[PDB]
RNA sequence: CUCCGAACGGUAAGAGCCUAGCAUGUAGA
RNA sequence: GUGCUCGCUUCGGCAGCACAUAUACUAAAAUUGGAACGAUACAGAGAAGAUUAGCAUCCCCUGCGCAAGGAUGACGCAAAUUCGUGAAGCG
């Protein structure tokens, strides 16, 4: 902070690179380097520092910040290429439902079909963590009725002992009936 | 003389109280836990 | 075993060459491109006292490679476990 | 830049004398 | 306390012979200026030389940029006082280093009068260069430090006591020479003659060209050449 | 050789021979107490871990300090050696591991693990990529230049000694009396049983500070802090499948 | 009847003046 | 230096060849500058004392020392509430 407060930018970057190489487990120095790069230009050194921070096995809060910084820089191919190794590290239910983020920008039909096939071919063939089916039903209700009645009724092989939830059976029935 | 026994016994408690006790982020000072230990030594000395 | 035997021999005894002059030699003493010289060892006679009894020879510098640990990150356990 | 060598004794000393 | 592999030697201290013969001695003779055990090796610089040895240790000489047995320099050849206080050194130095250092010092039996060894004196039979000048009086520790040299002042005053330029060929051109003179000042009448590969320049009231006379006494090195300079007429002859 | 070696808090490494049952070497030179000692698999040298600032490499039949490996910032709790597995391997109590080279003497490579003080190192009984032991987040290593292979189970207790046999079973002894057994191929908790106390012991005083398997790799022997040596054998059962 | 002992544990404490047996072998111009 | 060339070829010289291959802190050192617990002299362990023990966690000398005995240098650092600032991420 004392080096960034002054007009020296070469020594500040050399101190930040040494702090990032000596303390790889620290996250405050990486956040300060990301803030200094956002205060600076949009050169490829910021993307290289982000790739070096992501290659050091970061958490989901750093991956979400990198995805937000990529989405706030008008990047479509670079955001989709950097999202392939994010789902392969943390296979969470919040990360599997956020992997199909290209449908919310240009509606990405082939990419949504590939993401649905990857979500059906992933882990959870018997329970699906009670979160992929509701998102698939919402994506089918927002789109046309191609496979909206199939995955809600004929795909009950991955259900857990009651074929629905307690407060989400009549709601799913009303969502499938009136759409 | 007897001093190595004392130095060893205090340092081993120091090593153990470094490793365990806090178990996360505590380490309540240092001299304090050794002082409670010393008082305990006097307490067992108290017959 | 060879390294330990050499170290034990040193502890028991304690307790040609071709160099190109590529620094300033260009035209002064012209012809020195390899400087082939012989370096022999002086035969020390085994009837001699020691050179000294104490010395202050600085062997090297204490600056080592202080790299990071990279084991894990630091955090806290709980608010109640801190008071416990 | 110095390095070792395994040079001919006789010819070394001969060229020296010469 | 200090062993090594090869000495940090000079180019003149080694000798005018491409093959010499060294003799390493592990832990000999106790370094002159720091008092530490180091690795003494001597050799013969050439035929009828002085059998030169090694005085100043590896860390002693490596730290202060100096040779292990004359304390002049590995890069230039000047003393350690001139190369500190004083660039000027490049025109002050010399190539072909005189071997008047590697010769035997004076036979004291001859100075007294009876050198019994006759023609077989392995020392040197000249007269002792008179004691009076302080170049009879330098030592090692005052030499090795910058403080108090008898040589370095006498060579440092050589540095401030003391036009037909030629050697053009194909490197020097007219615009490079007049822009190298333009930083000195303005011209009155300049010309370039190619039958002798020379250039003629003048100045308003010399002066600026005077430091060009300080710059070009076999010293102005542009385009990688030692230029030839002698005096013009300035007499309308 | 036909002799045994002993070291302790008396700042002396005694090589008690078996031919006369007396002190045959009585080596000295450590600046403080000694933690452990072990001999090489092929060389006739012994590495001894001290408590002051470093470990010592003592040569047998010479009583001379071969090389001083000072690479830690605290006491060296455990030390392991090998013929070609990892040469010199010393575990330090300064929350860092270091494996030095026996020929050069300097440190070669340091670990990327162990926020808790690591005090358990042991050799592997098959091929390379052996593991270590610490109080929190015990992981595994590799013989060639080190590599984090896998982490252990949830053993948050302060571990003191870890012993593994050639059959693939690994057991870690803690200071709280609970001994947690694991596997080498997978790393699943097999027994994770707790040891009882002796009649003269307290309610919570037993702690496994030493554990070593037999030469036949069939009967296990663990040393507790309750002044009792217990011998554990196998059990001829079949309905003991792991979930 | 023929088995013989050596050292340390011991001489002060200083004031002003006076005299001695030694030791290194150098790079420099 | 020794030997040999059916060397030139006399017994002189010269030639060829073979063999034989690098000593040495070279100086009669040139220089160059220090100290004794000496004697003498004067004087002479001062003509005493309220803390109570102490023991550990940087060197030189004597000594054949892995015996021994001599001489020496620490307090302020603060474990944990309320509020403002910057950044990541969510609806």
């Amino acid at each position: 902070e004392m080096e960034m407060k002054n007009r020296q930018v070469n020594h500040a970057r050399n101190i930040w690179d040494r702090a990032i190489t000596t303390l790889p487990r620290v996250n405050q120095f990486w956040y300060k380097y990301t803030y200094m790069e956002e205060m600076l230009g949009n050169v490829a050194g910021a993307r290289q520092v982000f790739e070096r921070w992501m290659e050091w096995q970061p958490e989901e809060q750093a991956w979400h910040s990198y995805i937000n910084f990529e989405l706030r820089y008008k990047e479509v191919d670079r955001a989709r290429t950097i999202y392939e190794r994010f789902v392969l590290v943390h296979p969470d239910v919040k990360n599997w439902i956020k992997y199909a983020r290209f449908e919310e920008k240009h509606a990405y039909f082939a990419h949504a079909r590939k993401v649905y096939e990857r979500a059906v071919e992933f882990f959870g063939d018997e329970h699906m963590d009670e979160h992929l089916y509701v998102a698939f039903a919402k994506f089918e209700e927002n789109q046309k009725e191609f496979e909206r009645v199939r995955v809600i009724y004929k795909y009950a092989l991955d259900r857990i002992s009651k074929q629905d939830a307690q407060e989400l059976f009549k709601n799913y029935t009303i969502f499938e009936k009136k759409f | 003389v007897e001093s190595h026994f004392d130095l060893e016994l205090r340092a081993a408690v120091m090593h153990d109280i470094l490793d365990m006790m806090p178990e996360g982020i505590k380490q309540n000072k240092a001299r304090t836990i050794l002082q409670h230990l010393s008082e305990a030594w006097r307490c067992w000395k108290a017959n | 075993r060879v390294a330990l035997e050499k170290s034990v021999s040193q502890k028991v005894a304690a307790a040609y060459i071709r160099y190109t002059p590529s620094q300033q030699g260009v035209a002064f003493n012209s012809g020195a491109k390899q400087r082939v010289i012989r370096m022999v060892e002086m035969q020390k006679d085994p009837m001699e006292p020691p050179r000294f009894k104490i010395n202050k020879k600085i062997p090297r510098g204490p600056p080592s490679p202080p790299a990071p640990v990279m084991h894990s990150p630091s955090r806290k356990m709980t608010v109640k476990e801190q008071q416990e | 830049y110095a390095e070792p060598a395994h040079i001919n004794d006789f010819m070394f000393e001969q060229q020296r004398r010469t | 306390w200090e062993d090594a592999d090869f000495p940090i030697l000079c180019q003149t201290c080694l000798g005018e012979n491409p093959y010499i013969r060294m003799t390493k001695e592990k832990y000999g003779k106790e370094c002159k200026i720091c008092a530490r055990p180091f690795t003494v090796f001597r050799w013969c610089p050439g035929v009828r030389m002085r059998f030169k040895k090694t005085e100043v240790c590896q860390t002693c000489s490596k730290l202060k940029n100096v040779c292990q047995t004359c304390l002049l320099d590995l890069e230039y050849g000047l003393p350690i006082q001139v190369r500190d206080a004083g660039d000027m050194l490049l025109k002050l130095a010399r190539t072909t280093p005189y071997y008047k250092r590697n010769r035997p010092h004076i036979c004291s039996f001859w100075v007294k009068g009876e050198c019994k060894r006759g023609e077989e004196c392995p020392y040197r039979h000249e007269k002792p260069t008179d004691p009076d000048d302080p170049l009879a009086d330098q030592n090692i520790k005052d030499r090795y430090y910058g403080i108090n040299d008898p040589v370095a002042d006498k060579l440092l005053k050589r540095a401030s006591t003391m036009l037909y330029v030629g050697g053009l060929g194909d490197t020097i051109t007219e615009t490079d020479l007049r822009n190298h003179f333009y930083q000195f000042g303005e011209i009155r009448t300049i010309t370039v003659v190619q039958r002798q590969q020379c250039a003629f320049i003048q100045f308003a009231t010399r002066q600026a060209a005077e430091v060009a006379a300080e710059k070009s006494f076999n010293k102005l090195i542009v385009n990688g050449r030692r230029l030839n300079v002698k005096w013009g007429r300035s007499q309308a002859a | 050789s036909p002799y045994l070696f002993s070291c302790g808090e008396d700042k002396q490494v005694k090589c008690w021979d078996l031919e006369y049952n007396k002190v045959i070497r009585h080596y000295h030179g450590h600046l403080s107490a000694v933690y452990g000692l072990d001999l090489h698999p092929t060389i006739d040298v012994l590495v001894t871990c001290s408590r002051d600032s470093t470990a010592r490499i003592w040569d047998v039949r010479t009583k001379a300090s071969v090389h001083t490996l000072s690479g830690h910032t605290n006491a060296v709790a455990t030390v392991r050696c090998q013929a070609a597995e990892p040469q010199i391997i010393t575990g330090s109590h300064d929350t860092t591991i270091r494996l030095w080279d026996l020929v050069a003497g300097k440190t070669r490579v340091t670990l990327t693990n162990h926020k808790k003080s690591v005090r358990a190192v042991v050799l592997h009984p098959r091929h390379y990529t052996f593991a270590s032991g610490s109080p929190d987040n015990i992981k595994q290593w590799k013989f060639p230049d080190g590599s984090f292979i896998q982490n252990l189970s949830g053993h948050n207790a302060i571990i003191n000694t870890l012993t593994v046999n050639s059959d693939g079973v690994l057991v870690s002894g803690a200071d709280n009396g609970t001994m947690h057994l694991w596997d080498w191929r997978t790393g699943y908790n097999f027994q994770r049983v707790h040891a009882a106390v002796q009649p003269g012991s307290l309610d919570s005083e037993s702690g496994i500070f030493a554990c070593a398997f037999d030469q036949s790799e069939s009967r296990l022997l663990t040393a507790e802090a309750d002044k009792t040596i217990k011998v554990y054998r196998e059990d001829d059962t079949a309905t003991e499948e792991t979930h």
